[PDB]
């Protein structure tokens, strides 16, 4: 009666490590296994399977990867520990506008040269959220002298993210939740089984979700608790919205030699008008966008609830913009201009710029970014947005985000890790 | 309501052969094993063949052993007798029927079902 | 047809022709430590699932018949319903709780006949 | 005799009395991981090889004779001239064409008698 | 009763009955090089008792019964002695010096009948 069977499609729920995959980056170079050009997928008639995007480990995975893919890029550049000194900075008044009036600082100061007994007085711009004054009404110092040490970043390393496609171990297999009107959790029917995800590629930003994957019919609310107020709400637009990014400044670069074998890359005097860096939203677009994000939101809160759009909260800037890394700078820029209405050409959103950057939300590691020369134009689809909720008749929605891991759980939802378990026995009517 | 309808020639010589056909209808043919029986004109029920549900499978009883064939084809829901050589003895109504063995992975049988009307056969 | 796990959602009588389907698919220092943990963890769990089918007599098949008999307190069903109605996911669910006894069974039920196979020599 | 590989330009039926000799040649951290991997590969192989022999049924042996008929156009020859003339190199690259589609056949009639054996118990 | 390595003092014929007892107990980068070392070791060992196991024709087997004679050079002693008063220990140590002379008689024998069994097929 005991028949033993081996081979058997049962699986159950499983953590483990999966590989990269994909078709001078960051993230994925050499270190990344080359993918399937015909991949496969299996339609798995008659299987339902219970699917909750908040609790899945593909997203810690993903998070650990990129972050430490992103220190090993810099582990073998320039340090600027000589760089930490005191400058002596005035302002930039030739041919500024009105809009960047003391936003740019030119600061001169007595840097290190290849030999260790000489000194070279050199000058280079900064952007005032850089420097820090001290004390001598000119005198200034870096931003992260009195936190932590400061590397360049090696200005043949781009930063443009190339898709990763993430892959399962043998044994294993990642399913893959078709499901259109998919929330994130519960079950669903139309599962497939994968290789491979699809590629996903490591977008950092804030509020704005940026060229990421489109909802298929129609715009999707996903919440871990919609009634939780200390919760987060991923948009996901089924249609995007075109934003065009622009630093409209013809920068040059120059080469201070610092030590034997090294460099730093200074910003030099900027040619032509100085003017302020901006993104451009197409109004009808945002509008039109905007008006499908409420008509769902009100099949949580109310079909007579009155539903507003505000600017996001104070605190640190890198939370309060929107901030984003494109043509190889890093942009903060204002969307109070994007929210700000009731229920539901162009919109201007002004932008800073940053050199000193601190990734992720650490403290310790601060990186320098090498000025790009000539004139940066960016071109990228708005895919969703993250959205906090303000909170007897009326509910306020404002940007939020920050913590990456919400950047790639929404393009990871659809997919649950399984490990196979091919025995089983069963009664059948035979005798050994 | 199920069929099992047998054709095949009825009349051939000793030292011969003669193929017999059982079309088969009403029911999954292919869930089910099949077998022959004969009918002496003046005797009793003796069983001939079986052959299993997939047709990888087939017995006989000792007195056909060296001689017939039992096939089936699953496409055109038939079975197929093919006899060999004949014998005098042979003379008999040939039933196609419905049964007689199981799958090991359902219920046993071990009985027949469903019979036909049966094929004659004389053996001059 | 389909491939792999394509018969996940199919009777258990349906599925269970498939075996070889799923068979075949069980097979910078510090991304060469991941993925051989990856690959050496594939094969130490392919290697215990052979080790135990070689303890039950079941080494180098697919399909296993033993002779141990079912205890109807195990799952109480007819094979009409077992084979022709349940999935194989729904039936690891109903019958876990006994996957640890049965396979004691079977461990003890090949240790003696290895042994009156010797004395039959 | 001769060892690993002597057998090489010996005719086919010279050779196969030789399996056992290759049959048992198969068996500062980036030194660490380069021998790993290569080790690692070595096991994964072998295994690869043992499934597949498995799956045909043909686990435990170096000579199996399977149930799947010879098809004349993979290589119209005598056995005089394949175990009397050729050697295994000339002969793999003859059939090498071939070799999936026998693989194929090899695991179906694998299929279909291991589920026959279990109709008959 | 008593799990691994419990029988090791009891005598080989009262051991010999846990022999699934053993059998299923063979199984910062620098300490991940050193565990995948130990992991990866593991496993080739296991390995190479399988193939050994494999090419005398016991692939399978706990106990396997073979088609080689005991020469009395190696122990001459009775069945009492050694299966009754002899630990596995003792026995160990008392054939040391013939291993290898029985490992290649097992292996030829095997090679052997392997042969016979395609002639009669
Ligand atoms: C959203 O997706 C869009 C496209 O899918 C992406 O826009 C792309 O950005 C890259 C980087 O800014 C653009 O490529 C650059 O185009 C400029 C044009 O003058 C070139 O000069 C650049 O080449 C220099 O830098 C390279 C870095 O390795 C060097 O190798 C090279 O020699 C040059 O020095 C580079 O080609 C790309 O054209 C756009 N794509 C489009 C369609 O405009 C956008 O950034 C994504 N959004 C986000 C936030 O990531
Ligand atoms: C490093 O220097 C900065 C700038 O002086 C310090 O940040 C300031 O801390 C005071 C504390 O009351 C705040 O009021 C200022 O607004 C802060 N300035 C900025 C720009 O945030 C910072 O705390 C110092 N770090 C350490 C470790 O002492
Ligand atoms: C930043 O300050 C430097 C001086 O510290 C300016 O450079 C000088 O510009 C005058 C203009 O005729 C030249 O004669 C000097 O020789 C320049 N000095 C050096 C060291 O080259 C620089 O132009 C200022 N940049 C901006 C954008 O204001
Ligand atoms: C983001 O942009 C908006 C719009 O330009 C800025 O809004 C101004 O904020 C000051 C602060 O009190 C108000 O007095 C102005 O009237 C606001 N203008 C408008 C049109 O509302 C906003 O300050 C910017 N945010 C940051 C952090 O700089
Ligand atoms: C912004 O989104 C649109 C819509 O998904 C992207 O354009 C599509 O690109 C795919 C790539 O295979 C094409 O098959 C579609 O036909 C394109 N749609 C249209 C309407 O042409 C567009 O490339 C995205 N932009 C960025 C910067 O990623
Ligand atoms: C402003 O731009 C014009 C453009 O030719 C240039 O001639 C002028 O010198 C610039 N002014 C300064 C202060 O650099
Ligand atoms: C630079 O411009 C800012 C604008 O408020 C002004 O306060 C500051 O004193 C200026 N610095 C110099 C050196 O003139
Ligand atoms: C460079 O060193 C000299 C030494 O006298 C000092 O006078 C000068 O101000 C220093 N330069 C800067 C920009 O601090
Ligand atoms: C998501 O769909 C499931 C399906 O039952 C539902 O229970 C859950 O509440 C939905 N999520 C939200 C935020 O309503
Ligand atoms: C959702 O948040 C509310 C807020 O208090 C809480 O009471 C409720 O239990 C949460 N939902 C779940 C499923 O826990
Ligand atoms: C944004 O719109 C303004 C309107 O005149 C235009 O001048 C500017 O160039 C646009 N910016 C981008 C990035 O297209
Ligand atoms: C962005 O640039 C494209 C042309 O490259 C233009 O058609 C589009 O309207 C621009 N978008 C906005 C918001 O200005
Ligand atoms: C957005 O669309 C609504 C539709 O009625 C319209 O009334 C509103 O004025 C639009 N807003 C903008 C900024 O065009
Ligand atoms: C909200 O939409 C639902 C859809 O069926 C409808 O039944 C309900 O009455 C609506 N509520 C209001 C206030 O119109
Ligand atoms: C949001 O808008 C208000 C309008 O008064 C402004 O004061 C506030 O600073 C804005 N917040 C951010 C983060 O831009
Ligand atoms: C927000 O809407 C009000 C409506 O009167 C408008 O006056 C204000 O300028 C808007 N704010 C932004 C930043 O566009
Ligand atoms: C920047 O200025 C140089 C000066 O000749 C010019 O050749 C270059 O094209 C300018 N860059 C842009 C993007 O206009
Ligand atoms: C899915 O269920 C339907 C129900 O009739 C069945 O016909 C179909 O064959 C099932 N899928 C598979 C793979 O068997
Ligand atoms: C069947 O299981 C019950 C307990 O679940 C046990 O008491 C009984 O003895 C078992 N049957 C046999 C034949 O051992
Ligand atoms: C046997 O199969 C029949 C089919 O209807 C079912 O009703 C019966 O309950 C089954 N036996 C058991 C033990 O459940
Ligand atoms: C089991 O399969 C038989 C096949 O005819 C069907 O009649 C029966 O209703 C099925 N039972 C269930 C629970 O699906
Ligand atoms: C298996 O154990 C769990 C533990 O609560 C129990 O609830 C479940 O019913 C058991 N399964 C069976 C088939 O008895
Ligand atoms: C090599 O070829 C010669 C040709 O006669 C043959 O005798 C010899 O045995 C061959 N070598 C081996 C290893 O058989
Ligand atoms: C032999 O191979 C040919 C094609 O190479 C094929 O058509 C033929 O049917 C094969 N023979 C058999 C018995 O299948
Ligand atoms: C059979 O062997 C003879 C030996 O001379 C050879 O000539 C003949 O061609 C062989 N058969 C085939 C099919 O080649
Ligand atoms: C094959 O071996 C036979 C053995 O006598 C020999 O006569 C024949 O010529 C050989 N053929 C070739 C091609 O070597
Ligand atoms: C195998 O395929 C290659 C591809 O060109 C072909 O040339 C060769 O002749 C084929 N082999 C046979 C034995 O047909
Ligand atoms: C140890 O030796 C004593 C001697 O009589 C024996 O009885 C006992 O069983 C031995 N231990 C084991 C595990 O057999
Ligand atoms: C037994 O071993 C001796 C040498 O130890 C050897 O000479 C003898 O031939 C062996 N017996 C047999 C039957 O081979
Ligand atoms: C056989 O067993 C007896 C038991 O006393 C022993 O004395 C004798 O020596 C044994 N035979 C050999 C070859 O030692
Ligand atoms: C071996 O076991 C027998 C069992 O009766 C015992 O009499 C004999 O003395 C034992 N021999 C030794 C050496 O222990
Ligand atoms: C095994 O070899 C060693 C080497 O000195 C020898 O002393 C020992 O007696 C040998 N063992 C036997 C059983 O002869």
């Amino acid at each position: 009666w005991v028949t033993v069977y081996y081979g058997v499609p049962v699986w159950k729920d499983a953590e483990t490590t999966l590989f990269c995959a994909s078709d001078h980056n960051v993230w994925a170079t050499h270190a990344c296994v080359p993918t399937d050009p015909n991949p496969q997928e299996i339609h798995l008639e008659n299987v339902t399977e219970e699917f909750n995007m908040w609790k899945n480990n593909m997203v810690e995975q993903m998070h650990t990867d990129i972050i430490s893919l992103w220190d090993q890029s810099l582990k073998p550049c320039v340090k600027l520990t000589p760089l930490c000194v005191t400058l002596q900075c005035t302002n930039v008044t030739n041919n500024i506008t009105d809009d960047m009036r003391g936003e740019l600082k030119n600061c001169s100061f007595n840097m290190t040269t290849e030999l260790r007994d000489k000194k070279q007085k050199v000058y280079s711009l900064f952007y005032r959220l850089d420097v820090v004054q001290i004390n001598s009404n000119k005198e200034y110092r870096l931003i992260n002298c009195n936190t932590s040490a400061i590397t360049q970043a090696c200005p043949k390393v781009s930063f443009e993210p190339i898709p990763i496609h993430y892959c399962a171990p043998a044994g294993f297999a990642i399913l893959k939740c078709k499901d259109k009107k998919f929330n994130g959790t519960g079950p669903c029917p139309s599962v497939s089984t994968v290789q491979c995800t699809h590629g996903i590629k490591p977008v950092v930003s804030t509020q704005l979700l940026l060229n990421g994957s489109l909802a298929e019919e129609e715009v999707m609310i996903r919440s871990e608790n919609i009634t939780n107020n200390a919760k987060n709400i991923l948009v996901q637009f089924n249609t995007p919205v075109q934003i065009n990014c622009t630093r409209p400044n013809n920068n040059t670069r120059k080469s201070i030699r610092i030590g034997p074998g090294q460099a730093f890359y200074a910003t030099g005097d900027i040619i032509g008008d100085i003017r302020q860096a901006h993104c451009n939203v197409s109004k009808a677009t945002w509008n039109e966008t905007l008006g499908k994000v409420v008509k769902q939101l009100r099949k949580h809160f109310g079909n007579n609830t009155i539903i507003r759009f505000a600017n996001s909260s104070g605190g640190d800037l890198e939370v309060t913009t929107h901030s984003f890394n494109c043509g190889g700078e890093f942009f903060y820029c204002n969307t109070s201009g994007l929210f700000n209405s009731t229920w539901i050409d162009s919109i201007t959103l002004p932008c800073r710029i940053k050199q000193i950057i601190n990734m992720w939300q650490r403290i310790g590691q601060a990186m320098y970014a090498p000025p790009i020369q000539g004139v940066i134009r960016c071109v990228s689809n708005i895919t969703g947005l993250i959205l906090t909720r303000d909170g007897s008749t009326t509910e306020t929605f404002r940007p939020g985000g920050g913590d990456m891991r919400d950047n790639w759980r929404s393009e990871l939802y659809k997919y649950k890790v399984v490990k196979i378990e091919p025995l089983g026995v069963a009664p059948t009517r035979c005798k050994r | 309501e199920v069929q099992l309808v047998e054709t095949g020639g009825g009349l051939v010589q000793p030292g011969g052969s003669l193929k017999l056909s059982c079309r088969a209808s009403g029911y999954t043919f292919s869930s089910f094993a099949m077998s022959w029986v004969r009918q002496a004109p003046g005797k009793g029920l003796e069983w001939v063949s079986l052959i299993n549900d997939r047709g990888g499978l087939t017995f006989y009883v000792d007195s056909v052993k060296g001689r017939f064939t039992i096939s089936r084809d699953n496409s055109k829901n038939t079975l197929s007798l093919q006899m060999h050589s004949l014998r005098d003895g042979d003379t008999a109504v040939y039933y196609c029927a419905t049964g007689g063995m199981s799958s090991a992975l359902q219920s046993s049988k071990y009985y027949f079902d469903f019979w036909g009307q049966g094929a004659l056969v004389t053996v001059s | 047809f389909l491939g792999f796990l394509g018969a996940a959602g199919s009777t258990m009588g349906a599925a269970s022709m498939t075996l070889t389907v799923q068979a075949r698919n069980l097979l910078l220092t510090v991304w060469g430590i991941k993925q051989l943990q990856a690959r050496v963890l594939a094969v130490e769990r392919y290697l215990r699932d052979q080790q135990l089918l070689g303890i039950w007599g079941c080494s180098g098949k697919l399909i296993c018949c033993t002779n141990v008999p079912w205890n109807s307190s195990w799952s109480n069903r007819n094979l009409s319903e077992i084979w022709d109605n349940m999935t194989w996911l729904q039936w690891d669910k109903e019958i876990s709780n006994y996957t640890q006894i049965i396979y004691g069974l079977l461990e003890e039920s090949q240790n003696q006949q290895e042994k009156n196979e010797q004395d039959l020599l």
